[PDB]
């Protein structure tokens, strides 16, 4: 489940599918277990909401059309990707994920609107 | 070259948070009938595998005393147990004037239990009948406003009403595997010298926890697991004497208890249909209920706990003392055994001391020395304080034995004074949170956050 | 949530992502609240069913290979799109949405079958 | 619902969308009906997990980059396709679906990593 | 008074056999055997499906 934990980002770039797959378990005993069985289903569809509305239909290595403002890390790509592991990373860049989500929203919606500029041209 | 933000899914990222938890049961309850006991019918079936998945480069914090899982299991056990007693008789027709026993034999030169008789609402409402039974002494109270000893009462009828645990259920500690719902991970601390707070440098993950024993026990943790290497000691902070101090043992001390009175079952009936059980005549000659521990084992283990206390108190030597007073539930070791509820005086296990000098106790010169604890018996269990308390444990026929292993001692540093250089420790009371927490320090449940963000040299098409 | 309500179609063409995002709330009290917690999750997956089977994987501005039969509106594109708003439009076009769903179903499935005609050609 | 059942594979290649659509019914009476109302929603999202992680975002006729090892059937394409109906096929091919799932997982993830190989070039 | 206790069926309820349609939740199919002399085991050669029984 968590073999990529701790290791560097490049090493962690694979086995992501194993980490995504594990959202299934159990049988019902009463209301509280049924509350556990609505489970991360709301969480899973919340992630699906976020990634689909960012144009990333399906779960993948989705890169975007928003440039990376260096003020979020101010660290080189190579020193980060080869050496850093995601935990302190998620702790640090938590200062910026929200405006990043907003930028992804507006960029994806603007790009989708621009599809009509070509999709009405053909 | 320019950089664009790239979102990664399937990341390992953690956040400690509260969450509902399954209950999963081992195989040793699925052979019974449904609901005999809950583990056979409600909790999901287990799986022995996967084992602990080692993690190469992890570094995780482990605060154990604030671990929510104790509360998520305290409320679980209170809700589960209090639902198990629902269908059984709610006694109520026993709060009756008990007019009973003749003179005691030889003024207490005997291991006494008291006989009493009483009027019951028989199968016809208004044609009540006389009946006789016997009870152990803690469950009878004098009634009369005067000195008169003729009339007696159950110890209830001043507290809340009661119910009888049905003969169908069993109290054996069927183990319970805790398993987090999908989307959460159980992280296991694996630092062999982990005290209870700070980090664990070697950490793993499991799908479901290995089975815990839910056994109720105050002063000694019966049938527990074992420390892998050595005796270890835990507290939220040793400076606070009021805090419970847990001790966990590597070598298991073997404890055997028995109640050799050949108590016999009797079946009174109450109103329509529903029976009520009580002790009939004892066949045989009565004898005290007691618990036995091997003396050399206890001496060696207590001295080793002495050195482990000296690891935190090298300035001072160690003594052990009797319990800190209070009522019956708090003073005495109380643990369940085959159907009864034993209560045992613990003085004879906490009268030694240690002053640096480890004596040549082992290997055994003569293994015949064994200490003995005098033990009382109860049926009216004021089980948890203010819960809907009094369960009536039905009396169980035939003589019983509960040969078991001790694995942990709950103690309290004395609330004394005078700057004693040989500070002394008493047995603690048991909050069952603390009993259960001692066997659950190894686990922590963490929220999985599989959405990721990072830079990468990409630019999608337009 | 609903800033686009009332305004004309073209003005309402943006902030769609905001109105799509809002499908999350609450904490459980008993069976009835848990019934509220299965929520529009069933509705959300119904919409996912409809739009995915119409080839629109990931909610977007999806235009299809079904010609717009003018009998459904018999109104020019510009007069509708610049001036009308979606409420009375939905009230009127309710006479035709069902056969439209059928046409979308058959058109998409026919197109997907025709993928094999090229996807088995390469 | 099941018009394609029994008939051969080629005839069954259509009306698949009808069989995909039917995952909706009911109103709540207590815990057990609510347990029925979490329904195949877990099954539906399990299928979504499987087919989305295999790159098939939005259920379709999805062919993959894994060659068909003939040891799984050792039967010609035409004889299977024009004549066989799926039930005994699923009974027989059950001996191989699991390693097929593994192969689809690794093949799709390797292909997805190669998106960065190409798309870092632009 | 020798067996368990009792309760009185209220006058509000009725014992008339109101019919019940068994219906499977979405994702499952009710299959009906239609062989006019199906004895009770073995195959049924003519079979259908229904939304609810
Ligand atoms: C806990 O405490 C409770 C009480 O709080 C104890 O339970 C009670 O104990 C009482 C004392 O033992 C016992 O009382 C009995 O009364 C019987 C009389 O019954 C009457 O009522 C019934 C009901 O309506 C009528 O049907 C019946 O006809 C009577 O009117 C006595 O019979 C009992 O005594 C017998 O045993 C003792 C020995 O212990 C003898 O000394 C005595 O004589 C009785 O034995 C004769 O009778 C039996 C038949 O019962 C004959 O089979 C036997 O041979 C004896 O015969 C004599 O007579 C013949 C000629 O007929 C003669 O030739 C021969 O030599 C004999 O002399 C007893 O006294 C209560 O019933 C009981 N409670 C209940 C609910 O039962 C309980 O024990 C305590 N427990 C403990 C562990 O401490
Ligand atoms: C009720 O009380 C009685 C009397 O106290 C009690 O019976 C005794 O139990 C002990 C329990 O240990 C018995 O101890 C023996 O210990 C020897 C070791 O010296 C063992 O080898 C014995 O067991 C094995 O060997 C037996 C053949 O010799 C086998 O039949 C047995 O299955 C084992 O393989 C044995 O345990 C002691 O012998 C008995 N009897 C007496 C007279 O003491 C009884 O157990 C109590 N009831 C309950 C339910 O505990």
């Amino acid at each position: 489940f968590l073999g990529a934990a701790g290791s560097t980002m490049g090493a962690a770039s694979m086995t992501l599918t194993v980490q995504a797959r594990n959202l299934l378990s159990g049988t019902v005993w009463g209301i509280k277990q049924l509350q556990a069985r609505v489970l991360a289903v709301e969480r899973y569809l919340r992630d699906q909401q976020l990634l689909g509305i960012w144009g990333c239909s399906g779960k993948l290595i989705c890169c975007t059309n928003v440039p990376w403002n260096s003020s979020w890390s101010n660290r080189n790509l190579s020193e980060i990707w080869d050496n850093m592991t995601w935990l302190q990373w998620d702790k640090e860049i938590s200062n910026y994920t929200q405006i990043i989500y907003g930028l992804l929203e507006e960029s994806q919606n603007q790009q989708e609107k621009n599809e009509q500029d070509l999709l009405a041209l053909d | 070259e320019n950089l664009w933000v790239t979102v990664y899914y399937g990341v390992p990222v953690w956040k400690e948070a509260k969450t509902t938890l399954f209950c999963a049961s081992d195989a040793r309850a699925y052979e019974k009938e449904v609901h005999n006991v809950w583990a056979t019918h409600a909790c999901v079936p287990t799986d022995p595998s996967p084992q602990e998945l080692v993690l190469g480069n992890v570094t995780e914090n482990f605060n154990m005393w604030k671990n929510d899982m104790v509360d998520q299991m305290h409320e679980d056990i209170i809700s589960l147990w209090d639902q198990s007693l629902k269908p059984c008789v709610k006694l109520t027709p026993l709060c009756v004037t008990l007019i009973c026993s003749n003179a005691t034999v030889k003024n207490g030169t005997v291991e006494e239990m008291k006989n009493c008789s009483f009027n019951t609402t028989t199968e016809i409402r208004d044609k009540e009948k006389k009946e006789y039974a016997l009870f152990y002494k803690p469950d009878i109270v004098p009634l009369s406003e005067t000195n008169n000893t003729s009339e007696y009462r159950l110890i209830n009828c001043n507290t809340s009403a009661c119910t009888q645990a049905c003969p169908k259920v069993t109290f054996e500690p069927i183990p319970i595997h805790y398993c987090a719902p999908a989307g959460y991970a159980i992280l296991k601390c694996n630092d062999e010298t982990f005290n209870g707070t700070g980090p664990c440098s070697n950490v793993s993950t499991v799908q479901c926890t290995h089975g815990i024993r839910p056994v109720v026990s105050t002063q000694l943790l019966l049938n527990g697991s074992l420390a892998e290497k050595e005796i270890v000691i835990r507290s939220e902070n040793l400076t606070n004497n009021a805090k419970i101090i847990i001790v966990h043992l590597h070598t298991p001390v073997e404890i055997v208890c028995t109640r050799p009175n050949n108590n016999t079952r009797k079946s009174v009936r109450i109103g329509p249909g529903q029976t009520f059980y009580a002790t009939g005549d004892i066949i045989g000659d009565i004898k005290q209920a007691h618990c036995n521990i091997s003396e050399e084992k206890w001496n060696d283990t207590l001295q080793k706990v002495g050195i482990e206390l000296q690891k935190h108190f090298p300035n001072k030597t160690i003594k052990y003392n009797q319990s800190a007073g209070g009522d019956m539930e708090i003073t005495t070791h109380s643990f369940n055994c085959g159907g009864e509820f034993f209560y045992c005086n613990t003085s004879n296990l906490f009268n030694g001391t240690y002053n640096g000098t480890y004596i040549s106790t082992n290997s055994s010169a003569n293994s015949t020395s064994t200490i003995t604890l005098q033990c009382r018996i109860k049926q009216i269990i004021n089980m948890w304080q203010g819960v809907g308390r009094c369960m009536y444990a039905p009396p169980i026929a035939g003589n019983i034995t509960c040969r078991s292993n001790i694995t942990g001692l709950l103690l309290t540093r004395d609330g004394g004074t005078n700057s004693n250089e040989t500070e002394t420790f008493r047995p603690a009371g048991g909050d069952m949170r603390d009993n259960w927490r001692s066997e659950l320090y190894k686990y922590k449940v963490v929220k999985i956050e599989p959405l990721g963000v990072a830079p990468t040299r990409c630019k999608r098409r337009v």
